Parts: C-alpha cells; sequence; structure tokens
C-alpha cells in the first residue's frame, strides 16, 4: 500500500507525481522511466534541480532528492546565495547536450510542446537576445497559440494592453520598446491567422515558434552565474550561458548580450584558483575572466558540448 | 486573469487523464498509466474572459479531503463501460458537499468512452437520472478518444464558478 513520490514539474508550473522506488537513492535514469513518456519524448529531456537563483542539470546517476537535500551545501560549494531562501524542486527540462540537429527532425506532439513552453519561459524571461523583427514575430505565434484566430472584432483595439503584452514579449522590453510594437504584432498576427498556408494545429504553431528561437545565440543554454570586472575594475553581475552553440555571457540585471563567441572561436582556461575562469576570443585579441564557483561546471560543461560538434 | 482550480475525480481507469490531456494537450493517451497525482495549466476563454485553469487529474486507484478543500469545480468522471466505476461516484459527491458544508458546489458529472457504444453497460438515464438525484446536477457523456464533450467538462465548472 504505502509508496513514495516526488512531482516533477515543468517551467508553465505543472507537474507530473512519480513513484520512488527506492526512496531517496532512486537515481534520476529511474525517475525519467517513471514519468509518461516513450523512447521516443524521453532522450530529449532529463530533470533539473533549481530553485530561484540556481538551476542545474543532474545526471543520470545522481539522487536528485539527495540534492535536494544537500542544497544548502551545494549552495555554499557553487555561490554564495542565501540558502534558507532557495527551496529547490525538480523540474523536467531540455537536457543541454541535445544537438541542434536532431531537435530539428523532432516532430512528437508531447516533446515539442514541452520544448515550445520552456523556449516560452525564457524568452519571457529576458533570456532570449534577438532583433525587434523576431521578436515581434515570436510574440505574434503567442497570439495565435494562446488566443487561436484573430478576429478583427476582439482583437484590431483595447486587446494588446501592458497586462497581455506581458504573456508575449520579453520582460526587458515591455516598458521602452514593447508598446510601440502593438501594431507591428497585431498584423502579423492577423496574417498568421487568414493565411491558410500556416497550419494551426498546436504541434505545428509550437514548432513554429521553436524554429524561431533555434538561431537565437543563447537557445537551450544552462545559465551559470558570476562576475566580471571592467577592464575602477567595477563588477559586473553576469549570466554565463553556455549550450551547443558555445558561450554566452549576459549582464545580470539587464540581459543584455555582453558578449556570444561560437565554438572553435575560442580557448577556456579553468583558473588555477578554480574560482574563475579565462576566455581567449579569436581574430581579436581579446580575453576577458569571469569569476565564478561554478567555474568547473561550466568548463567541463564546455569540453562536453564542444567535443560533441563535428 | 482569474484563476480556476479544478479537480477530476473518479474510479481507476475510466480515462480521467485521457480527458485532462486532451483538454490540455490536444493528445489521446492510448496506453494505461495509473496516475499518482498530476497537475496541469491551461489558459483559455470562456464567456469572453480569459481563464487560468489549474486541472487537478487525481488517482482513481487510490490527499482526497485536501483535493476537495482546495478545490472550486469538480468533474466526477465514469466510464459507460464499467458499472463498478459508475457505483462508486456516490460516495465522491457525498464526500465533496461534506468537506464544503453546502450543496453549492460546481460539479457535473461525465460518462467517458462514449465513442464505446458497443460496450456500453451504464444507460445514458441511468447517468441522467444519478445527475437529477444530484440537485439537478450539470451532465454530460464524453469521449477523450473521438474530442466529444472534452473542453465542455471544462468551461462548464468554469461557468458554474462564475455565477
Ligand atoms: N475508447 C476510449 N478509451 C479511453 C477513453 N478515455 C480513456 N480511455 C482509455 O482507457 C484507459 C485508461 O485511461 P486513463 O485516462 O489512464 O484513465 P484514468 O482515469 O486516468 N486511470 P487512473 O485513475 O489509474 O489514473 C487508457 O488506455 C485510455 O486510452 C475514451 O474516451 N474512449
Ligand atoms: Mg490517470
Amino acid at each position: 500500500k504505502p509508496y513514495e513520490k516526488v512531482r516533477i514539474y515543468r517551467m508553465d508550473g505543472s507537474y507530473r507525481s512519480v513513484e520512488l522506488k527506492h526512496g531517496n537513492n532512486t537515481t534520476v535514469q529511474q525517475i525519467m522511466e517513471g514519468m509518461r513518456l516513450s523512447q521516443e519524448t524521453q532522450q530529449y529531456f532529463t530533470i533539473w534541480i533549481c530553485s530561484e537563483n540556481l538551476s542545474l542539470q543532474l545526471k543520470p546517476y545522481h539522487k536528485p532528492l539527495q540534492h535536494v537535500r544537500d542544497w544548502p551545501e551545494i549552495l555554499a560549494e557553487l555561490t554564495n546565495l542565501d540558502p534558507q531562501r532557495e527551496t529547490p524542486q525538480l523540474f523536467l527540462r531540455r537536457d543541454v547536450r541535445l544537438p541542434l540537429e536532431v531537435e530539428k527532425q523532432i516532430e512528437d506532439p508531447l516533446a515539442i510542446l514541452i520544448l515550445f513552453d520552456e523556449a516560452r519561459y525564457n524568452l519571457l524571461k529576458g533570456f532570449y537576445t534577438a532583433p525587434d523583427a523576431k521578436l515581434i514575430t515570436l510574440a505574434s505565434l503567442l497570439l495565435q497559440i494562446v488566443y487561436g484566430n484573430y478576429e478583427s472584432k476582439k482583437h484590431k483595439q483595447g486587446f494588446l494592453n501592458e497586462e497581455n503584452l506581458k504573456s508575449i514579449v520579453p520582460v526587458t522590453k515591455l516598458k521602452s520598446k514593447a508598446p510601440h510594437w502593438t501594431n507591428r504584432i497585431l498584423h502579423e498576427y492577423k496574417n498568421l491567422s487568414t493565411s491558410e498556408g500556416v497550419s494551426k494545429e498546436m504541434h505545428h504553431l509550437q514548432r513554429m515558434f521553436l524554429q524561431n528561437c533555434w538561431e537565437i545565440p543563447t537557445y537551450g543554454a544552462a545559465f551559470f552565474t558570476g562576475q566580471i570586472f571592467t577592464k575602477n575594475h567595477k563588477v559586473i553581475p553576469v549570466y554565463v550561458g553556455v549550450n551547443i552553440k558555445g558561450l554566452h555571457l549576459l549582464n545580470m540585471e539587464t540581459k543584455a548580450l555582453l558578449i556570444s563567441l561560437k565554438y572553435g572561436c575560442f580557448m577556456w582556461q579553468l583558473g588555477d584558483t578554480d574560482t574563475c575562469f579565462q576566455i581567449h576570443s579569436m581574430e581579436n585579441k581579446m580575453s576577458f575572466i569571469v569569476h565564478t564557483k561554478q567555474a568547473g561546471l561550466v568548463v567541463k560543461l564546455l569540453m562536453k558540448l564542444n567535443g560533441q560538434l563535428m | 486573469m482569474r484563476e480556476y482550480k479544478l479537480v477530476v475525480l473518479g474510479s481507476g481507469g475510466v480515462g480521467k487523464s485521457a480527458l485532462t490531456v486532451q483538454f490540455v494537450q490536444g493528445i489521446f493517451v492510448e496506453k494505461y498509466d495509473p496516475t499518482i497525482e498530476d497537475s496541469y495549466r491551461k489558459q483559455v476563454e470562456v464567456d469572453a474572459q480569459q481563464c487560468m485553469l489549474e486541472i487537478l487529474d487525481t488517482a482513481g486507484t487510490e490527499m482526497r479531503d485536501l483535493y476537495m478543500k482546495n478545490g472550486q469545480g469538480f468533474a466526477l468522471v465514469y466510464s459507460i463501460t464499467a458499472q463498478s466505476t459508475f457505483n462508486d461516484l456516490q460516495d465522491l459527491r457525498e464526500q465533496i458537499l461534506r468537506v464544503k458544508d453546502t450543496d453549492d458546489v460546481p460539479m457535473i458529472l461525465v460518462g467517458n468512452k462514449c465513442d464505446l457504444e458497443d460496450e456500453r453497460v451504464v444507460g445514458k438515464e441511468q447517468g441522467q437520472n444519478l445527475a437529477r438525484q444530484w440537485n439537478n446536477c450539470a451532465f454530460l457523456e464524453s469521449s477523450a478518444k473521438s474530442k466529444i464533450n472534452v473542453n465542455e467538462i471544462f468551461y462548464d465548472l468554469v461557468r458554474q464558478i462564475n455565477r
């Protein structure tokens, strides 16, 4: 009769409860088996442990409930965060190792909706830098997906208010850019709806959204936290994004893209202190050091994802 | 955008997950995987307003008092194919009224698997009779497989919560 279980969340706040057949010794691989996912759907995702200010992808052999238990110690090892305020949860998210070439052929509706939800989450949080036109296109697709077909009666005027805009553009653009995009967004939204060449099947629209995200530099990135000193060495807290394309630094406060480097165009070195790593950018003779107690994790991921590339 | 806490209740195998997944994700769940406890979120438009539905998909094989405390609307699901699942719903209805301490609870009786006419055990008039017994409760026969009256389950609960 009795059994143990854990909630595995997704970025929309939904969750699935999974049986823990080996209690807190149950592994990530065992939990993934315990989901409602095909061997089709499973290979694209894995378990992450996430609190408000640190999200980490777990290995298949990790025991996630023990990482939850040990979160204060993990935070102390990897960060300088307030442990009390960080309560971690387990999430099903995109595997950072998933090659873009593999993702581009995905047809499975469930896999698509899971990737879509996660991409939308990143977009609205400001982690996707892109030109105004791309963001407008993404916003138009979100209107079609969330609201269905454009109807002049419902949408032409007094629809795209500041509350509504919050659900379709990055939070970083809401105040100064987005209010000037409404007519452009509405135009593309209307065009989607009235274009019979555009499939209105939900998974088709979600895949179109993903197709527009795939060329964004930070797409599919794992993010780490750190600091750089301006080259009077004023501190700039940063997000370090690592994905199958390369390395990306965002200003933590503004989410502004500070630099984006593709694999094969830069080198890295773990600092001998282990509190930082150095990056050397090519056809540039330019260098910088990122300070972070996640330096070891960053360099190991860079090695892995660079190693994957043919 | 108002939030609506909906709860899908009923015995094992009646199609609670299949209905919820069809509604939320537009996918028909073919394989039977007994639920422990799943929650879904879905924005929809009902009566000219955007509504955020939080749908609790519960275990039928067997936390219940808490589900009823927190829930604003309840879909009580049986399979027209299985008498016992229909019989099991009386006690759930009574439990909800006890926990809420009122008859005035948003609710809908759902006879699922109506695409399986060849296997029907519970007649539609028996379902209708039970709904009337329940203070003229809302009633639908649905199919998660054929997409018959799936959205209507959840929209009706939202309308009931709004009155
Ligand atoms: N033909 C048909 N089959 C259905 C329908 N709804 C569900 N099923 C099937 O019946 C089985 C059980 O469905 P499921 O949604 O898992 O039932 P449940 O009520 O969630 N079970 P539990 O309480 O154990 O989580 C599945 O094989 C599913 O495909 C329907 O409307 N028509
Ligand atoms: Mg179920």
